[PDB]
């Protein structure tokens, strides 16, 4: 342990070293792609090096045919995808990736695309890789309808959610181009199904809670959504049930409440808010502020009363 | 659910002389150190900010330091990590603190530092953190950041990053990378503090973005940086100074907070590490102790939420952005 890596170490000295005096004296060859290969490799948040790579290829790329050119930016493309298997959460890799395809005449999207599905059935909760697929997909024009399909498949067969359903939250408005009440209705029935499948799963409460204030006012509450949003509140008092340490569903329970008639439901709501700061008292302060903002509403409507 | 369990001999009581000891001794073991030269700068950053939180500022090399910083600045303007290395926006933003902190500024370039700022800016508001031209919400924050320090926010267009940063908030009310990027704890720091530098706090949703912010919040007491992560002790700063800032820091539970921040330090070696008895550095070390702060620990410098920096600094240079509350 403790030996090696006095070995290790005083190679990557050398190699740093070794790098930054063929700089200092200009010269921009595949000397130097050889040397940081073994550098960026275990420490790819070595940005210098990145930048000295880039120079490297601009170089080179003025120097050599057109077909040499190519070699390098194939090679360029196997040595990211092997420091990205190793270290996939380095904003450099990622960066350097993306500088290097959107220089080429000439890119292969549908490829890049399939890397990132790839790095995201490894971990569905990489952000670099999400922001790498919407770079790729604004690049090859990928429609909104497309990328809409590859999410719902994403949720559907496994948990860890809150990645897929944010890119949701950015591709239903596009597709639109706020909800409309018949797209907000579908997407309603898709998370109600999510957070039934596993109660736990916090990312379609999240995105639950943002649908229910997404529609049109309420009550302007068609009597389709007002009958939906009843059934929900129903489906929410059943899981209370299954689940009593669950405060996800005593929180909605809430909300739901709210979107349907605040006056109606003043004593449940005050009720159910007793009930959730027992099951959550780390939020205790939070919820003591929205009871707080939920009564002055109230107070509002009922002086509204002429 | 994915937590930490805090063990029950875990560290209680705060450790300031032993943390004062760890940083002053930092980087002399010498070692396989080496390895973060590529951050040495804002390594350089974390240590003295800490150690001026302590109170004890004066025990850290003044001269050499300055002397370091000297020799990083290019002739672009834009300061490197460390000498060799390339300028970058986050190594411009740490010398200039580190400036602040000893009342040094003008050992640098300032004029070119801003036209450095200034280059970085693009069409859409947004900023690169070099001539390499990454996009990140964290290079809107050191932008401003820098130039307030300053005293020259108006070197950049203002409206135009507000836009972009604005173009960056999420159904969730939180902030990510670029736009279109899902929220995180540390890309919700930048933005708001952005805003508060800007003066456009009152655009944040603070009820939805609050509440985001304190269901990071986990049973053992510490906060993860977005749903179904870990917690780590430098979210008790990313999480802690956005509430500030966006005046919900009591939707969080302070003493579980403070519990879990407690746990983390390392008892024999001084410092704090990411999660309880995980290996320590100087960079959780500030997060830590600037949590703490926060919290209102009263050995600790008050601290800038803003910043990352002792307010008694912000109010010598008359920075001090207002907050929601
Ligand atoms: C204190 C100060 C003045 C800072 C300057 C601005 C700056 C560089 C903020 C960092 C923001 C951050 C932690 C982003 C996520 O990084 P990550 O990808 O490491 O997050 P993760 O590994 O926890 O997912
Ligand atoms: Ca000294
Ligand atoms: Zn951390």
């Amino acid at each position: 342990k403790r030996l090696e890596r006095e070995q290790k170490l005083k190679l990557y000295q050398s190699a740093t070293q070794a790098v930054f005096q063929k700089r200092q004296a200009g010269e921009l060859d595949e000397s130097v792609l050889e040397l940081t290969s073994q550098i960026l490799g275990a420490n790819p948040d070595f940005a210098t090096l990145w930048n000295c790579r880039r120079e490297v290829l601009q170089h080179l790329e003025t120097e050599k045919s057109p077909e040499e050119s190519a070699a390098l930016v194939k090679a360029e493309l196997g040595f990211l995808e092997s420091c990205l298997r190793v270290n996939p959460k380095s904003y450099g890799t990622w960066h350097h990736r993306c500088w290097l395809l959107s220089r080429l005449p000439e890119p292969n999207w549908a490829r890049e695309l399939e890397l990132c599905a790839r790095f995201l059935e490894a971990d569905e909760r990489n952000f670099h890789c999400w922001d790498y697929r919407r770079f790729v997909a604004a690049q090859a024009a990928v429609a909104p309808a497309e990328e809409l399909a590859f999410t719902d498949s994403l949720i559907t067969r496994n948990f860890s959610n809150y990645s897929s359903w944010h890119y949701r939250s950015c591709l239903l408005p596009q597709l639109h181009p706020r909800l409309p009440e018949n797209v907000l209705l579908k997407e309603l029935e898709l998370v109600q199904n999510a957070f039934f499948t596993d109660p736990n799963d916090q990312s379609a409460w999240f995105y639950h809670r943002w649908l229910l204030g997404a529609g049109s006012g309420r009550c302007e509450l068609s009597v389709e959504k007002s009958t939906v949003l009843q059934s929900e509140l129903e489906s929410c008092k059943e899981l209370q049930e299954l689940e009593p340490e669950n405060k996800w569903c005593l929180l909605t329970i809430i909300l739901l409440m709210r979107a349907l008639d605040p006056l109606l439901y003043e004593k449940e709501t005050l009720q159910y808010f007793s009930t959730l700061k027992a099951v959550d008292p780390m939020r205790a302060a939070y919820l003591d502020d929205l009871r707080s903002k939920f009564l002055l509403e109230n107070s509002v409507l009922k002086m509204e009363y002429a | 659910q994915k937590d930490v369990t805090i063990k029950s001999d875990a560290p209680d009581t705060l450790l300031l002389e032993k943390h004062a000891d760890y940083i002053a001794s930092y980087g002399s073991k010498k070692y396989e150190y080496c390895m973060s030269e590529y951050l040495r700068m804002s390594g350089v950053y974390w240590g003295l900010t800490v150690m001026d939180l302590m109170g004890q500022l004066h025990r850290m090399n003044k001269e050499e330091i300055l002397v370091f910083i000297k020799s990083c600045q290019h002739e672009c303007g834009g300061v490197s990590a460390s000498i060799g290395h390339d300028p970058h926006l986050l190594y411009t933003l740490s010398a200039v603190q580190i400036l602040t902190l000893y009342d040094s500024i003008h050992v640098i370039n300032v004029d070119k530092v801003v036209a450095y700022v200034q280059s970085l800016q693009k069409e859409d508001g947004s900023f690169a953190g070099d001539i390499w031209g990454e996009i990140d919400t964290r290079f809107s924050f050191c932008a401003v950041a820098t130039l307030a320090l300053l005293g020259k926010l108006d070197a950049i267009n203002v409206e135009k990053a507000i836009e972009f940063v604005l173009s960056c908030m999420n159904f969730d009310g939180g902030f990510g990378c670029r736009p279109g990027s899902e929220s995180h704890a540390g890309q919700i720091y930048c933005c708001t503090g952005f805003l508060a530098i800007t003066s456009q706090l009152h655009q944040v949703n603070s009820d939805l973005l609050g509440w985001w912010l304190c269901e990071r919040q986990l049973p053992s007491g510490g906060l993860n940086g977005r749903p179904e992560k870990l917690p780590d002790v430098c979210y008790s700063w990313w999480v802690l100074a956005s509430l500030k800032i966006i005046g919900r820091l009591h939707w969080i539970d302070r003493e579980k907070l403070r519990s879990f921040i407690l746990a983390c330090q390392d008892e024999e070696t001084g410092g704090f590490a990411d999660r309880p008895g995980d290996m320590v550095d100087p960079f959780h070390t500030l997060f830590g102790i600037a949590g703490l702060s926060l919290l209102g620990e009263e050995q600790i410098k008050p601290v800038s939420p803003v910043f990352c920096m002792p307010e008694e600094v912000l109010q010598r240079v008359n920075v001090q952005p207002e907050l929601v509350s």
